[PDB]
């Protein structure tokens, strides 16, 4: 029933992101948290490189509107400062 | 907009009233309350765990094992809490959650007896008249866990 | 002969009705797409299977973040029929260093930059 | 013979030893043992994906008889236990329908509620009050 | 029917289910988002000119320098005499 | 006087919610058997498989023996469980 | 395959983590050779390593018997008299460290087949499945044709 989970916000599938699968399965007796999964270390891995990315093409979406504003700008003062002599 | 009452005027199955939510919410209040004094005096006696370790969704109860396919990076004798139970039931009720249960509520204990390696297992692959013929051999490691209590707590 | 397809701009030129369908505004669109792969490239053409390696989508059911550019563009414009595109959108803003990496993607379309595991 | 081979007794019994069980000249005789024991080796493999396949198809005909025994059917208990955010799965599903048929029961009246649920929240559209049971809860 | 069913003139019929039609309608729903998604860039093609070309040139810069660092590995003593504990004995 | 499965044969089911709304509480108190529902007690190998497949219902063919390489692979000592 | 190995029930000694914990593995007998490079890793496992394994657990005494072998073995025997004999031919020192470590870890159980991935002695707690679960009874006990 994974269209009712898209509905819903959760994932797709329930063996995806979400409260069964991103909790430590077990801890301790003594109250001491496990050592960290592997998959959720290599998972937070994933989305730490993906937000990198997210992170990065922002910027370059930014700063290349800014670099294209600053050509205008400078366009329209060669424009203007040759209006002269 | 009235229909006399043929066969295809109304469904086939019945009309049903579900009850106004003030009142069952109440009722649901009554039924909490209830199950709440068989955790607080004791009523229930042995209890089951559904538990969502690691790779699936063990059914549990104390006293008994579990074999798991994979090393825990765990000495042979721990205690172990598992977290995330997600069913939990004795004679007279049960307690489901969505998805799961407060760790609060809940306190499933397990100890690692034995650090096995599986049965030897072979992964053959052969096609035929083109001379593909490949042999592997792969024992994977498995723990077994017995668990040793499934205590629960009235917190409802 | 079965040749590369052009595709007509009357094409990708949205109208009110899909702009009140589809979530979207003609003026400030957005700047991210997250792209997953739907459709295997296997039977399809050499090129689609060469823009797919170039879009990093080589895996299945795996989104990508890429840019909202015409040359971006180009090349899901190619591969359209094996993807699916929805917007990058971002309720908080876009993660700092120090939520940097709990992060998570909701199936939404949303990268939530403070992601705890509690019920609300 | 400079070098002739003296450890090939070993090598018939490393195929032989899998053969033990065969009928016919097939546990015995090494041409043919060497081909009944590959191909049993393959068909090894490939029933790994049948295991998990037909303990699957098991799990949904023991769901769906005594999901029967309910009055409901198997797609009616599984959308509407999955829309419960009841995240169990067939084999636990299967286990309580055979060892536990009270627990089951309440599964299948909390499934049928949230089936009536439904078909009373799609009945009257529009804005309405929601299902008690059809409340979801939110993670952050 | 005549001959190999699936290819040649007189192939056999088959027929689009209900199946099949759900499923390519729901590809073509999906398909007409995508429609939707890229009729609407958040550039131009002239704002977007040479807005990742630094990026880019130090890319190449370090496929290409990953390339011109290949060569052989350092040979060591310590290996080399390390063989001679094959005949490690005690005393 | 709404119920979601007609609570007359196995258990008494009854639905709730906590409070919070996280978890499914469910009460199920075993339904007894009523004493008004109850009766009291009462007080040649051709001819030999017919008569063994009319008694158990079952076919012919589970009644004629096996060889000795069928009586000789059966595991003898199987594992016991439980 | 499985249908020519023989499979058993996954199962404990005498139910090995109910009360206490019990190590199950009693002795193990290293013969190590004294001049020889089959058992030179075992050598060095003696010189540095099985000191403190011995300490690490005292419930297991070790043998070292140091003969002139020429296949180096380890025997480890189990508490319920199990006997697996595996080889330290040519293995490195880390390499005798895991599989030291891991007959140690394990039991004297076999090693073949597992059936069932877990074992309840209990498995029902709402008692059993029976077709008369789920069926209503009907007034006096009657049966369908029934009459009287
Ligand atoms: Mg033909």
């Amino acid at each position: 029933g994974g269209q009712w989970r898209l509905q819903q916000g959760l994932a797709a599938n329930p063996s995806g992101y979400g409260p069964l699968t991103e909790l430590p399965d077990w801890s301790y007796a003594d109250g001491r948290p496990a050592p960290p999964m592997k998959g959720q270390l290599r998972r937070k891995a994933e989305r730490e490189t993906f937000a990198r990315r997210v992170v990065l093409l922002s910027q370059e979406m930014d700063a290349g509107l800014q670099a294209w504003q600053l050509r205008q700008q400078k366009l329209q003062e060669e424009q203007r400062k040759q209006e002269n002599a | 907009g009235y229909v006399p009452k043929t066969s295809l005027s109304s469904p086939p199955w019945p009309e049903v009233v579900l009850p106004d939510p003030v009142e069952e919410t109440r009722h649901h209040a009554e039924v909490v309350k209830k199950v709440n004094e068989m955790i607080v005096t004791g009523q229930y006696g042995r209890l089951f765990a559904v538990v969502h370790f690691a790779s699936r969704q063990w059914k549990v109860t104390s006293e008994d094992l579990i074999l798991i396919g994979n090393e825990l990076d765990l000495a042979c004798g721990e205690r172990i809490r598992l977290e995330k139970v997600l069913l939990v039931g004795a004679d007279n009720f049960t307690l489901l959650g969505k998805p799961l249960l407060g760790k609060d509520l809940v306190r499933v204990e397990a100890t690692v007896i034995e650090k096995t390696e599986s049965w030897p297992r072979i992964i053959m692959r052969f096609r035929k008249r083109k001379n593909f013929k490949k042999k592997r051999i792969v024992t994977t490691p498995q723990t077994v866990l017995r668990i040793n209590s499934i205590e629960i707590a009235p917190c409802l | 002969k079965f040749t590369r397809s052009r595709i007509p701009e009357k094409v990708f030129q949205a109208s009110p009705e899909d702009h009140e369908k589809y979530g979207g505004d003609p003026q400030n669109p957005h700047k991210l797409h997250i792209v997953t792969r739907i459709k295997s490239t296997r039977r399809r053409p050499y090129w689609e299977k060469d823009i797919i390696k170039m879009l990093g989508l080589e895996k299945a059911h795996t989104p990508q973040v890429h840019k909202n550019i015409p040359s971006v563009n180009a090349k899901l414009k190619v591969v359209k029929h094996l993807i699916r595109i929805k917007p990058l959108k971002l309720p908080q803003g876009l993660p700092a260093e120090e939520n940097m990496s709990n992060t998570c993607l909701k199936s939404t379309g949303e990268l939530v930059v403070q992601w705890h595991l509690k019920p609300v | 013979l400079r070098n002739r081979v003296t450890d090939r007794y070993f090598r018939i019994q490393e195929v032989l030893k899998h053969a033990r069980h065969f009928r016919g000249r097939k546990n015995r005789c090494y041409r043919l043992a060497v081909r009944t024991v590959i191909r049993a080796f393959v068909k090894c493999t490939k029933a790994r994906y049948l295991k998990k396949k037909n303990m699957r198809t098991l799990w949904i005909n023991r769901i769906t008889a005594a999901s029967q025994e309910h009055g409901l059917k198997y797609p009616a208990l599984i959308g509407n236990l999955v829309k419960c955010q009841v995240e169990l799965n067939r084999k636990v599903l299967a286990d309580l329908a055979i060892y536990e048929p009270k627990t089951f029961k309440s599964l299948a009246a909390l499934a049928s509620r949230r089936r009536h649920e439904g078909f009373a929240a799609a009945l009257g559209d529009g804005k309405e009050p929601e299902g008690i049971f059809s409340r979801v809860v939110q993670y952050h | 029917i005549p001959g190999r069913q699936w290819i040649g003139k007189h192939r056999r019929p088959r027929f689009v289910s209900l199946r099949a039609k759900q499923n390519m309608i729901r590809r073509l729903e999906i398909e007409a988002e995508n429609h939707y998604w890229l009729s609407m860039p958040y550039m131009t093609r002239e704002q977007e000119r040479g807005h990742a070309a630094v990026r880019r040139r130090e890319a190449f810069e370090a496929i290409k320098a990953a390339a011109t660092s290949k060569f052989p590995p350092h040979r060591f003593i310590a290996d080399q005499l390390d063989h001679l504990n094959v005949t490690k004995k005690w005393s | 006087t709404y119920s979601p499965l007609p609570d007359d044969y196995n258990c008494n089911v009854e639905l709730a919610l906590t409070s919070d709304g996280r978890t499914i509480v469910c009460y199920h108190p075993s339904v007894d058997i009523p004493y008004e529902h109850t009766k009291p007690i009462p007080r040649e190998e051709g001819p030999m498989i017919e008569q063994l497949s009319k008694m158990f219902f079952t076919t012919k063919h589970r009644w004629y023996p096996h060889g000795r390489y069928h009586r000789c692979r059966k595991n003898l000592n199987p594992p016991k469980d439980r | 395959t499985a249908r020519g190995t023989p499979s058993r029930f996954l199962a404990s000694v005498l139910h090995n983590g109910l009360g206490r914990y019990v190590q199950q593995l009693q002795r193990l007998s290293f013969s190590v050779s004294r001049d020889g490079a089959s058992s030179r890793g075992a050598r060095e496992f003696v010189e540095r390593e099985v000191i403190d394994f011995a300490r690490r657990n005292p419930g297991v005494v070790i043998y070292v018997n140091s003969r002139p072998c020429c296949v180096p073995r380890v025997v480890a025997e189990y508490l319920n008299g199990a006997v697996r004999e595996e080889s330290i031919h040519c293995k490195s020192v880390e390499e005798i460290s895991t599989l030291v470590q891991k007959l140690a870890d394990q039991s004297g159980l076999d090693v073949i087949r597992i059936r069932k991935p877990f074992h309840t002695d209990n498995p029902s707690i709402q008692g059993q499945w029976h077709p008369f679960t789920n069926k209503p009874t009907t007034f006096r006990g009657l049966r369908p044709r029934e009459v009287q």
